[PDB]
DNA sequence: CGGGCTCCTCTAGACTCGAC
DNA sequence: GTCGAGTCTAGAGGAGCC
């Protein structure tokens, strides 16, 4: 329960023991993260978006709302599939009626536990011609167990399973291994033209992609993730006490402090370092502008809870001849780097990491 | 009937076949030949086994040429390559004007005639020639210049990319970037399959009669040397009578020891392999003079070599079959950077789930530097821990913006003291030693986060895990390679390789970690294939434990074979045919995919480059086969047919051991099986796996490639040692005391093999050893006259090397034969050094087939007749199976699953598997004629 | 009425032609956004975060949820706020109890209309009451700063004061619709009410350290609508043309091709593209079109769907390296070297 | 007395070269 | 004008094929 302590004193997570029991994570029905739990689902969420869409010139972002009204009440989404097979016959003329295309989504889906849970869920629509679905779902699968595994202390712990659904349909089911058992993360679905057949009834015409020089009826693949059991699943992953997060996961960068006097000086210094590796889109701790003094051991523990890649300190010696001290969490080992080589630096750790 | 037998009850060739091969009428083996058979075999305990017939065979085979089986393959061996042999000697009584004194700079073939006058032509328009070709190594591996020296006047040849600058090229080679050429034509080069690789129609799929001659090949088959004999000419150039006529395959060397005239001169700058585009158009004319100073030295070579290799070599066969094997043709389509990529990714993929763990086990080894606590860590004490000092020479909007620019002036004026720094950034000062190595420094533009310079194969790795051999920890010595350390010296309970007392650890005794090969050898990674049978049974423990050891030796084993070959695969020329060069069978053909890409790679085979005369290749001949656990091993596989073709080949069944048998049964008493190894080889059928191997295999529970190994070593030299240290490799149940035992009784022999080794025994004392079946003689170096007694394994092993390399030429010139003669459209694919691929059409397949099996055929009994026989077993008449596949695999019935392809190549590229025939089926299939 | 029709041609608002209305979209019952529409809302909320969250030290993410339980028969959240003030107690622990500090967050707000979900960009202020108007006076500033920062008129953005029905000051931002002015964003003075309310007793849990006095601190709610303010950029940008400002327009840079060989200049477009992504620019792939139109309809084309440059690549380009580059603002053609494009663009974007 | 090849990574040693 | 970091090279051990 060590971790889960941290996680409540480092705010990863609000409440206390009561709200915050196994089933409570994994059901949703938990209470909101903590900011620092808000900005690791951030990063994973952007990693995801960035790897599944960015560099993809057929993946594009789709709107699906929230609530799916008349029949006469309405309802809250449980998925995002539906919203994206809504939009199928508009995103069309983006590609020109060309295959395969995809359509991504970030958002939350009511899951009824009555309690209703709430999770964070990432689509991939993917509309692929009947010849090469099988290919396509292999394909997805390897890349999507790869991104689950790249940024993991362990990849071993990310692992895969074939499944076949009620009607035969092939599918495939991601899992992490929690020190419980091992728990659903992602889930990829070989479905057929049945949900577009009947979503659209009538003429086929208007669903015909092109296969080549062929018109075709797409075969759906539908990609489902767990954006909160993925990133409860890096925590348990990273856990002397330290979170060994992925540089591109830690919610927050570098810590910024500051030594002995002369405090006004130092203070400009340390604004105009926190003010640089803001514009940078570094994420900065200001552990300056705390008044409550600690011992550099207690602060670099509390750091290496947070999951802090960096602890920059700026002393007395830094305004004559430069020099700074940073601390990396990876190695606990102190190096002194000159200030103008900073920023420049991180640059390079997060984008190489 | 046309079942017969002989006089040891061994069943023959059919009376069909005999007739058609051997003819009617002969000399008969005698009585006491037939005597002393019985007798051997009755004391070997062989002549009461009976055996079940073979079904018999009848064919009519296509007429044979002369008056027996040598005239039929001389005259075809001189039919077909009489052309290049009247090349050849046009190129040696040449008269060459001397080079013109500017080189030309233009794009295409220009031809210097007398006085320098150069004029463009469109190609050489020449039967004979020498060739050399220069490629901008940086650019690409597309051709930048080339030389060409005819009997009548030279020519040089200019990439238009050399001509021309742009911004970017074609990364993806063109038949239209490639250098023209070519009723035969010869080409004479110093590595010319190099050089072949460059030529715009080699790579069209239907063949051209253009052959090679390379002079690095006919060197070894004259004076070659030895790998060994190599490095030992190279240390004595820095019994030795051998090295006044033999030399390395470097041109210079080559050229010293058949002409040694004035030394070769060579480029120090090197601006082809080290050099850029830019450096070769300044350097145009020095490169172009190097360039044909390389060609007049081939040629003088090629002048020198060819009388000294038609001595040594006077068979025809053997010109032929070296001019085959000189071109060969490896089909590919798209799905090979498909392959390239997978692979790649999934080499990268481990290489980072090994380094993860590594990188974190040195960053957690970091915190032992806080208080000494190294020091008393057994496997980070004797690291170097040092470390290096540093070296050194609410609010306003007006006032929120003056806050902004004063914080932000005031950093700008911190950074402006760079003045006193040292201008050369330090490297980690603040860690460790041993940690600032592992760390790519911050101006490598290949530079990662944490110590990413870690593998397994470093000395550190075993330190960091913290490996353990039986309750000790691991330790390197210099001297001894890597042990363990045994606590309790105390100034021993525990045997192994032995306390060596040098290392001298205080408290402790060094045992070596065991080598499969012996106790002389020195372990340098405890992570090899050889020690997870150790990882398994606990002898070898990580640290960390669970499973991360053996997880690092699987992920080792998974990634060591593209580790090494990945540059080599990676590198392979690809020429990809337009449209416009493709056959109409294979445009018109449903399986042709137009938006595909289809092309070709043209292994780079160096056709003599054994003492034996086998072919090296660094790629396509060390080529793995496709396994379940080797990333990147279905690389033979991506060697897929066009549309409309297949690949037809077969393996020689047991082709060493049957020659060895072969000779040792002529040499005894002059019939087959007159030996008890001769027997025995004979004995056995592979479909109900009762050959040697398999037998070996099942007596002691090895598998059939080990008991490969095993027979092969035991034939040529290996001792009791050998072969105990194998099985205690290969069969981990078994103890010392066991592969003791189970050497005797393999080993036990006056003897079952006395006639084989004495018949190549008398062949290599020879005073000119010659190849019993083609007459080819041995290297100059390796002459009793030039040798006397060293090199003995080197030259007993030479007789049955060189006799499968005639095998290889026979089988070359009868399929060119049987190819021509009855309009079989199809094309020689590669041979390895006992397998033949040919890429025919879909629909002469098993026509294809019926010519390998009556190649095989004649290829027997020419072996038979050369010896002394009369006659030829029906058993090794034929192949056991022939393979008619789409792709090139081992056995067509395999699926390729690998970590880099895991659904397999019917599912991700579509190639169903192939069928293996015996002969009887293709008589079915073909009613037992070659014709359409 | 056509700015509607461009934006549904070009994906900027998803729907029929019919299935979409300026009542519908200013209500929220719109069947949804286009992913053009979808990055520039996201290109606002990323704008906003840096305004707000990221350039300030006393702001912190906030994670409320869509539903509140509980005897108020759950419930759907309409506002913001009531998460952060939930969430007061404890993320006043981070910051040592000091005074003031934030608490920030983006989401989707539902109101009856039907539902109506409206994306809101929220900000709590917890301040002590001796300086409650002063720091409404700063946010006011900056979010009108904020808000007129893209505009290419600012004069639509207006503002007004006005009076609760309790009598606490607070103001509403506007934006000048072709219609009308349609509020864009609000903020309140609250005082102490709410928390209190839903903190009763035990006041000494709502302490807050002002300084040296320990104050139960006043929230301020800054309240504005991204979806709104997103159909007022599209209403300010609109020859047929959509100016966007850079920061926030969709898709930044059009790639195409001009003519053969194919496979050369794909390639060469690809590794442009590449190069284009891994610096963060926004391209669209505009080669990968079968038959390709005239070259004013793809540039009609791409004005409409606010589209920064246009670089057409051909034969040239593998000879000399030299790409066309037109720009959308001044319709102007432009010939540079293909390694220069990528700093331009970055250059470029940093200026605006 | 296994033989015939092929290539690779890692490590130590000597040489070079730019900066203090 | 000395010396500590690039750079080339030779050697050892390992690993593919026949
Ligand atoms: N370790 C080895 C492997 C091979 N060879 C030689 C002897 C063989 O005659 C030839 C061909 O190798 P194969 O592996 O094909 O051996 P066989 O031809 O005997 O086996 P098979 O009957 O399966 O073809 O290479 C050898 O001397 N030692
Ligand atoms: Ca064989």
């Amino acid at each position: 329960e060590a971790l889960l302590e941290i996680c409540q004193r480092r705010h990863f997570l609000s409440g206390s023991k009561q709200q915050l029991s196994r089933d409570s994570l994994l059901s949703g029905c938990h209470p909101g993260f903590g900011p620092l739990g808000v900005e690791l689902r951030k990063n994973l969420a952007a990693e995801w978006w960035t790897s599944v869409v960015v560099f993809r010139e057929q993946v594009f972002p789709v709107d699906a709302l929230h609530h799916k009204p008349g029949p006469t009440s309405g309802k809250l989404r449980e998925n995002l599939l539906h919203g994206a097979l809504e939009h199928y016959v508009n995103c069309l003329d983006l590609v020109n009626k060309r295959l395969p295309y995809g359509l991504a989504q970030i958002g939350v889906c009511f899951h009824p536990v009555k309690s209703i849970g709430e999770k964070t869920e990432a689509s991939l629509v993917w509309f692929t011609p009947p010849r090469t679905s099988n290919q396509w779902l292999d394909f997805w699968l390897r890349h999507r167990l790869q991104w689950w595994r790249k940024f993991a202390m362990s990849p071993s712990n990310f692992s895969s399973s074939d499944c076949q659904d009620e009607e035969g349909r092939k599918g495939n089911k991601l899992y992490y291994n929690f020190p419980w058992g091992k728990e659903l993360i992602e889930t990829l679905w070989n479905l057929g033209d049945h949900e577009l057949l009947h979503m659209y009834p009538g003429n086929v015409s208007k669903l015909h992609g092109r296969d080549g020089r062929k018109n075709v009826v797409p075969c759906v693949l539908s990609v489902n993730g767990d954006l909160d059991r993925g990133m409860l699943a890096y925590l348990y992953d990273s856990f002397r006490k330290v979170l060994k997060l992925h540089p591109c996961l830690a919610p927050i960068k570098v810590a910024l402090d500051v030594g002995r006097g002369p405090t006004l000086e130092l203070r400009q210094v340390c604004q105009g370092l926190f003010n640089e590796l803001l514009e940078n889109g570094i994420s900065v701790w200001p552990g300056y502008l705390e008044t409550m003094q600690s011992s550099l051991e207690q602060l670099y523990s509390k750091y290496d809870e947070m999951s802090i890649l960096f602890t920059v300190l700026v002393t007395e010696t830094t305004l004559e001849n430069g020099l700074i001290h940073l601390r990396s969490r990876d190695t606990t080992m102190k190096e002194m780097m000159h200030i103008s080589k900073l920023k420049d630096f991180l640059i390079k750790y997060i984008s190489s990491a | 009937g046309q079942l017969r037998h002989n006089p040891l009850d061994i069943q023959m060739l059919s009376r069909g076949l005999h007739e058609q091969i051997f003819g009617q009428g002969g000399e008969m083996p005698g009585e006491a030949a037939v005597r002393r058979s019985v007798e051997h075999l009755q004391k070997h305990g062989l002549w009461g086994q009976p055996a079940v017939p073979l079904p018999d065979v009848e064919l009519r085979l296509p007429p044979l040429y002369g008056d027996n089986l040598d005239q039929h393959f001389r005259l075809l061996a001189q039919k077909q390559s009489l052309p290049y042999l009247e090349a050849a000697n046009l190129l040696l009584q040449a008269q060459l004007p001397p080079k013109p004194p500017a080189w030309a700079w233009a794009e295409g073939w220009t031809r210097y005639g007398p006085e320098g006058e150069a004029v463009p032509v469109a190609i050489p328009e020449e039967r004979a020639l020498v060739f050399d070709v220069e490629v901008c190594l940086a650019e690409g591996t597309c051709p930048t210049l080339a030389v060409a020296i005819s009997p009548s006047a030279w020519y040089s040849w200019c990439s238009q990319r050399l001509v021309e600058e742009r911004y970017s090229w074609t990364s993806q080679l063109s038949p239209a970037d490639l250098i023209p050429l070519e009723q035969e034509q010869l080409v004479v080069g110093h590595n010319v399959s190099f050089d072949r690789a460059h030529i715009r129609e080699q790579y069209l799929i239907q063949g051209s009669r253009m052959r090679f001659l390379d002079t690095m090949s006919m060197h070894m088959a004259i004076s070659g040397l030895s790998s060994f004999q190599r490095s030992l000419w190279i240390a004595a150039k820095q019994s030795w009578d051998w090295l006044d006529i033999s030399s390395v395959n470097s041109l210079a060397e080559v050229h010293r020891l058949y002409v040694g005239g004035p030394p070769l001169e060579k480029e120090p700058r090197e601006l082809f392999v080290k050099g850029t585009m830019k450096d070769i158009r300044e350097n145009f004319q020095d490169l172009m003079q190097y360039c044909a100073q390389d060609v007049w030295a081939t040629h003088e070579v090629f002048q020198q070599q060819l009388p000294l290799f038609l001595e040594r070599c006077p068979h025809p066969v053997t010109l032929a079959g070296m001019l085959e094997m000189g071109v060969s043709y490896l089909p590919v389509n798209q799905n090979w950077e498909r392959y390239l990529a997978e692979a790649q990714g999934t080499y990268e993929e481990l290489q980072r789930e090994m380094k993860k763990s590594l990188m974190d086990l040195a960053n957690d080894a970091c915190q032992l530097l806080s208080g000494e606590r190294y020091k008393e860590d057994p496997w980070l004490w004797d690291l170097e821990w040092d470390l290096q000092e540093f070296k050194q020479k609410p609010c306003s909007e007006e006032e929120e913006f003056q806050q902004d620019v004063m914080a932000r002036a005031c950093l700008q004026k911190l950074k402006g003291t760079t003045e006193l720094l040292p201008k050369r950034p330090q490297h980690l000062p603040g860690h460790p030693g041993w940690y600032r190595k592992l760390c790519p420094r911050l101006d490598d533009p290949a530079w990662t986060p944490g110590p990413s310079l870690l593998s397994l194969q470093m000395r550190v790795t075993p330190k960091l895990m913290a490996l353990t051999w039986d309750g000790f920890p691991l330790h390197y010595s210099e001297r001894h390679g890597w042990g363990y350390l045994v606590p309790g010296r105390r100034d021993s309970y525990h045997h192994g390789n032995g306390p060596y007392n040098d290392v001298d650890i205080p408290g402790c005794w060094f045992f070596k970690l065991p080598h499969k090969d012996g106790n002389s050898c020195n372990v340098g990674s405890p992570f090899a294939k050889d020690f997870l049978p150790k990882m398994e049974d606990g002898t070898l423990q990580a640290g960390p434990g669970g499973a991360s050891g053996p997880r690092a030796l699987e992920i080792n084993k998974m990634i060591s074979f593209w580790r090494n070959a990945h540059k080599r695969i990676s590198s392979q020329m690809v020429v990809w045919l337009p449209r416009s060069a493709l056959p109409r069978a294979v445009i018109r053909h449903p399986d042709y995919d137009e938006e595909g890409l289809y092309g070709a790679i043209l292994p780079q085979v160096v056709t003599a480059g054994t003492i034996t005369r086998r072919a090296v290749e660094p790629t396509w001949l060390t080529a793995s086969n496709a396994r379940p656990d080797r990333v990147g091993s279905e690389l033979k596989a991506m060697v897929q047919a066009p549309p409309g073709y297949t690949l037809v080949g077969a393996d020689v069944d047991s082709q060493e051991l049957w020659i060895a048998a072969v000779l040792g049964d002529a040499h005894f008493a002059g019939m087959h099986g007159c030996t008890a190894f001769g027997w025995m080889t004979l004995q056995g059928r592979k479909s109900r796996g009762t050959d040697l191997h398999s037998k070996t295999a099942t007596t002691v529970g090895i598998s059939r490639e080990h008991a490969k190994i095993f027979n092969y070593g035991r034939i040529y030299g290996a001792g009791q040692p050998f072969a105990e240290r194998l099985l205690m490799q290969f069969n981990h149940r078994l103890t010392q005391q066991e592969a003791a035992e189970k050497a005797q009784q393999m080993y036990a022999a006056g003897g079952t093999e006395s006639e084989m080794f004495n018949k190549l025994e008398s062949i290599a004392t020879s005073d000119i050893p010659r190849t019993p079946v083609l007459g080819c003689c041995i290297s100059r170096a390796l002459e009793p006259s030039a040798v006397q007694e060293e090199f003995m394994t080197s030259r007993v092993n030479w007789v049955v090397q060189s006799s499968a390399v005639d095998y290889l030429h026979l089988m070359l010139v009868a399929m060119k034969w049987l190819f021509e003669e009855f309009a079989i459209d199809g094309r020689f694919c590669i041979s390895i050094h006992d397998e033949v691929r040919y890429l025919v059409r879909e629909e002469d397949r098993y026509r294809a087939a019926l010519a390998l099996q009556i190649t095989n055929l004649l290829t027997r009994c020419m072996f038979a007749y050369k010896l002394g026989l009369n006659d030829l077993p029906q058993s090794v008449a034929f192949f056991s199976a022939v393979d008619i596949d789409r792709c090139l695999r081992k056995e067509v019935t395999m699926d390729c699953k690998t970590p880099s392809n895991p659904t397999g190549m019917e599912r991700r590229y579509g190639i169903p598997q192939g069928e293996a025939l015996d002969i009887y089926q293709i008589i079915e299939l073909t009613k037992g004629s070659l014709e359409k």
